């Protein structure tokens, strides 16, 4: 289906598509490399693949072998990585790529209003683009923010505990050129509860408080 | 000795879980962290370990394997091969956010624990291996760690002990089974998010193929406050084999969701009801509860009430406590439904390496839906228990168990709902 | 003493798209000699 | 005496050096456990699951292939756990599997149909549908059919460890994982027709011998090869008075399993 896992070369898509890293991120490869033994440079492939993402927002085949010939390593130990991993993005994707969360602890929370208020707003499907080239909307599983439910991903960032009033608010920044505050857009910062602090409302003891003797 | 329920501010040990204070190096010195550890690395690993021992302390990765023994089998001499600490911060599994609140509010824990547990390894650095979808998180302990490389808390004398310790941090590109020891370590070292079998055990051979000890985020960011304040003091928390303070996450069909650290072996009902508002309808409208994460059996509201939320309990109530990820369903669930989609967020985040789970877990998320829409027999639930029992015991790694034990759960504690959707079904034809 | 009113990790409001590996660069001053197997790859 | 370790099997016991494997164990008894990913001559890898036996007062089983051998363990290999372990296997192997024996060359000579038929189960719970995967074409040698593919590994981990090409792999994850590469690309070493004899499912077979007999009817002569200098051992299958394929030998001290593709 839409992650097929093979790959067809066309006249977006070939080798001879044209990538090549920045000067910058050569320096920012070397760094990286060196954060592991001299021997295994093989283990860079993962943060230089999404680096290459990043410079290039997606990741053609070109991108794979330059890595690769960067590394030294076999091109298809690089196509194997891309196609296991999903933040690897082998298809151009929207200037803000949106990743709705509809696992349970989410779902029950009404996420599929969220999707549905996107899949309006925007006048796309669940897994399409726009004319425009700047949304893509996606769904995928628990985002580490089970709490603050329902969320999206946009673009590194997340917007927690929402609705379709705020996601809506969030369209109509996206599309005007700015970038909204991550975080919930309820009353609460984070995982803190709605109604009041709970848990540590005292201030802390501060520093050799509890400390045992002979240490 | 009983009544293990509340727990003071003065016992907290993750003061700054909510972002109240700064989470830079001056907040953390002002609460008590980077305190002593030059005596903390000064003093003999082993009476680190005697400290993790007497303390109690099981992991939280969801497994219940207790550190001490587990850090102990990595206090071997050297045969001229560096040794390794790798964290675990790819908290993927559904209702899990300890970790995020950990990593983005007080990373200098994390950090010390890291250390800490370097010197109790006899380790040479410290890979955090964190999700990529947590960017700012990761960057926020980048900072940090830059911080106490400027205040020489790690490097070349780590807060002036002769030992040398370096902090590496790891993003992972999204997978969830990259969670287990084994994938987390390949991933690392550039291959597959694959796990690898045992044995070979990461302490003999591990990532790069060297001594490896793999750890969760709230492990070590407890383990200096551990051996600062004491073992017997962390121990004085819970039941006997089980003790400590727990990170708690309460999701789903709750007006008040939170995260929490409570005295273990609390029962759940307070635990909810307490921190948070309690479930939307009221105690009589919920329906069941996952007391861990996705990973473990449903319990319905029958048990959850005298249920004390640890590991003991929860087995005897035919569960786990895993995470402590509580997510509650009131009677307004389909709750096959949920179960399903479960199936089908294991379906996708299976690697594929190993027959049972890579075929299995889709013909049961098949089955699922089909039980969803009630287009199947009552005689296929049996069929889907002996599927499940196939899977169980007989993968490389935990997910499979993961992906059959729900399952088991829906099916034994809700099995006339299925059988009444079929029969709906057959009466619609 | 403190606010305890408000939110003290605003900053990831300001996180660039090259943050992460500027700070890894930047740390690259403090970090140790890593260990060496003995090759420059098992030659795959 | 000289590091040996005493070890049973189903109470018979046989002395084997250490790092052994319950599978060789196993093996030195007269015994064959089931396989679909081990090849005595590859890396090893726990992934078919099907060498699954129980160990004496051991609560679940082990991987055979990949489990050392310990003192005094008893391993049994005819018992209820092991049996019902390979059923289990087999349910989960053939549950994708297509219904095409009677076009797989690889049929009568297939390891799956006589591994379900000696220690798997005779019927078919699934009642699903099946998925598919469109063909490969990595040359004129080898014929790829991917529905067949039980992702055993073996393709992989001869091509780096012994032809040294490193050109296959596993694309994707899950139930969806695709063997092959991810481009196209002709797959022509010279050690390239023997993924065809390691490959147990018919999912790569010979294009020259494609559909051209069956292994019954072979009358199967042992000679040798001439092309090289080297004296490959070979069998050569024939069908009523004509050479249908060549088809290697064993010998360890030439050609362990291996024969050039001009040579087959
Ligand atoms: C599929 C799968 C996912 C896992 N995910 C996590 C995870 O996100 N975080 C974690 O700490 N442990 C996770 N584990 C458990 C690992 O074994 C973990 O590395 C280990 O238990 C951590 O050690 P500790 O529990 O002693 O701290 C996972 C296990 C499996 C099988
Ligand atoms: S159970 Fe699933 S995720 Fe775990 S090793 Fe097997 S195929 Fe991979
Ligand atoms: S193509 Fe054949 S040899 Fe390769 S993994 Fe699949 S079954 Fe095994
Ligand atoms: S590989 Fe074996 S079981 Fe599968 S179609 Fe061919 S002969 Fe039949
Ligand atoms: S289920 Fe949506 S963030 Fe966890
Ligand atoms: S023979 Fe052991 S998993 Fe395949």
């Amino acid at each position: 289906g839409g992650a097929l896992f093979v790959h067809r070369d066309t006249p977006e898509n070939n080798p001879d598509t044209p990538f090549d890293f920045t000067p910058e991120n050569y320096k920012r490869i070397e760094a990286i490399v060196k954060n592991y033994p001299e021997g295994h440079q093989a283990a860079a492939v993962l943060p230089v693949l999404d680096l290459a993402q990043r410079q290039n927002g997606w990741l053609p085949i070109s991108a794979m072998n330059k890595v690769a010939e960067v590394l030294q390593v076999p091109p298809m130990r690089v196509y194997e990585v891309a196609t296991f991993y999903t933040m690897y993005n082998r298809k151009p994707v929207g200037k803000y790529h949106i990743q709705v969360c509809t696992t349970t602890p989410c779902m029950l929370r009404d996420s599929d209003s969220i999707l549905e208020t996107l899949q309006r707003k925007l006048g796309i499907k669940v897994g399409e683009t726009t004319p425009d080239k700047l949304f893509t909307l996606i769904e995928v599983e628990c985002l580490g923010a089970c709490v603050n439910a329902p969320m999206v991903q946009i673009n590194d960032n997340y917007y927690e505990d929402l609705t379709p009033k705020d996601i809506e608010e969030i369209i109509d920044e996206l599309k005007a050129g700015k970038v909204p505050k991550p975080g919930p857009r309820s009353g609460r910062f984070c995982c803190e509860p709605a109604g009041g602090l709970t848990s540590l409302t005292e201030p802390p003891k501060g520093p050799g408080f509890g400390v045992q003797a002979g240490l | 000795k009983t009544s293990f329920g509340s727990l003071k501010d003065e016992d907290r040990i993750f003061t700054n879980l909510y972002g109240r204070h700064d989470w830079r190096l001056k907040g953390a010195l002002r609460r008590g962290d980077w305190y002593k550890t030059k005596e903390i690395l000064l003093k003999g690993p082993d009476w680190i370990l005697g400290e993790m021992k007497t303390s109690g302390l099981r992991g939280r990765g969801g497994a219940g394997f207790p550190t001490g023994l587990k850090w102990s089998f990595m206090n071997k001499p050297s045969d001229g091969r560096p040794k390794y600490l790798v964290v675990n911060a790819d908290e993927g599994e559904p209702g899990t956010c300890k970790d995020r609140e950990i990593m983005r509010h007080d990373p200098h824990k994390l950090v010390e624990g890291c250390l800490v547990g370097g010197r109790a390894m006899g380790a040479r650095a410290a890979y955090i291996y964190i999700r990529g979808e947590f960017y700012n998180e990761a960057s926020n302990l980048q900072v940090a760690i830059r911080e106490a490389y400027e205040a020489g808390l790690i490097g070349k004398n780590a807060c002036g002990s002769d030992y040398d310790f370096d902090v590496f941090v790891v993003r992972g590109a999204g997978a969830y089974i990259c969670g287990e020891e084994t994938a987390l370590i390949e991933s690392i070292e550039g291959k597959q998010g694959k796990p690898r079998l045992k044995p070979p055990f990461p302490a003999d051979v591990g990532v790069f193929g060297c001594p490896t000890t793999v750890a969760n985020v709230e492990t070590v960011a407890v383990s200096p406050t551990i051996c600062r304040r004491g073992g017997t003091w962390f121990a004085g928390f819970g039941r006997e084999r089980n003790s400590g303070t727990k990170l708690f996450n309460i999701s789903g069909h709750v007006n008040h969701p939170c995260t929490v650290e409570e005295e273990m072996s609390v029962p759940l009902k307070e635990l909810i009801e307490k921190h948070a508002g309690g479930v939307t309808g009221g105690w009589d409208n919920l329906l069941a509860v996952i007391p861990g994460g996705s990973s473990t059996p449903l319990i319905p509201k029958s048990v959850c009430e005298t249920v004390l939320m640890d590991f003991d309990a929860l087995v005897q109530a035919q569960t786990g406590l895993g995470t402590a990820a509580v997510i509650v369903m009131d009677r307004s669930t389909d709750i096959v439904k949920a179960i399903a989609r479960l199936i089908e967020f294991y379906k996708h985040e299976s690697c594929g390496q190993c027959t049972p789970c890579r075929e299995g877990v889709d013909w049961m998320n098949k089955v699922m839906a089909r039980f969803v829409k009630g287009d199947a027999r009552p005689a296929e639930i049996d069929s889907l228990w002996e599927i499940s029992k196939q899977i169980e015991g007989h993968t490389i790694c935990a997910l499979g168990d993961g992906a059959a034990w729900p399952v088991q759960g829906l099916i034994r504690h809700f099995r006339p709902e299925l059988e009444d959707r079929m029969q709906r079904f057959a009466q619609q034809h | 003493p403190t606010d305890t009113t408000t939110y003290k990790n605003l900053q990831h409001h300001d996180y660039n798209t090259y943050t992460f590996l500027d700070l890894n660069l930047d740390l690259s001053k403090f970090r140790l000699p890593q260990p060496s197997s003995g090759r420059e790859s098992p030659r795959h | 005496a000289s590091n040996l370790i005493e070890v049973f099997v189903d109470g018979q016991s046989v002395m084997v050096e250490p790092g052994t494997t319950v599978l060789q164990a196993c093996e030195k008894v007269g015994m064959q456990i089931p396989r679909f990913c081990y090849h005595e001559r590859l890396s090893v890898a726990g992934n078919c699951r099907m060498c699954l036996v129980e160990i004496e007062k051991a609560p679940k089983v082990v991987a055979a292939c990949a489990m050392p051998v310990m003192k005094g363990w008893n391993i049994l290999t005819n018992s209820e756990k092991s049996k019902k372990a390979r059923e289990g296997v087999m349910e989960f192997l053939l549950a994708n599997h297509p219904l095409d024996c009677p076009i797989c060359d690889q049929g009568g000579e297939c390891d799956l149909q006589d591994q379900s038929m000696m220690f798997g189960s005779d019927r078919s719970r699934f009642l699903e549908g099946k998925r598919a995967v469109e063909d490969k074409n990595i040359g004129p040698l080898v014929k790829t059919i991917m529905t067949r593919c039980i992702q055993c590994t073996r393709c992989i981990r001869f091509a780096s460890e012994i032809a040294g090409v490193d050109d296959l792999g596993t694309t994707g994850r899950g139930n969806d994982m695709q063997v092959g590469t991810y481009i196209e690309k002709m797959f022509m070493s010279e050690l390239s027709g023997n993924v065809i004899d390691i490959c147990p499912v018919g999912a790569l077979t010979s294009k020259p011998y494609a559909f051209t007999a069956r292994p019954w009817e072979t009358r199967k002569t042992e000679s040798i090869d001439v092309m090289d200098a080297v004296g490959s051992n070979i069998v050569v299958s024939t069908r009523t008075g004509e050479v249908m394929r060549i088809l290697p030998r064993m010998h360890e001290d030439i050609n362990e399993e291996w024969i050039s593709d001009k040579t087959r």
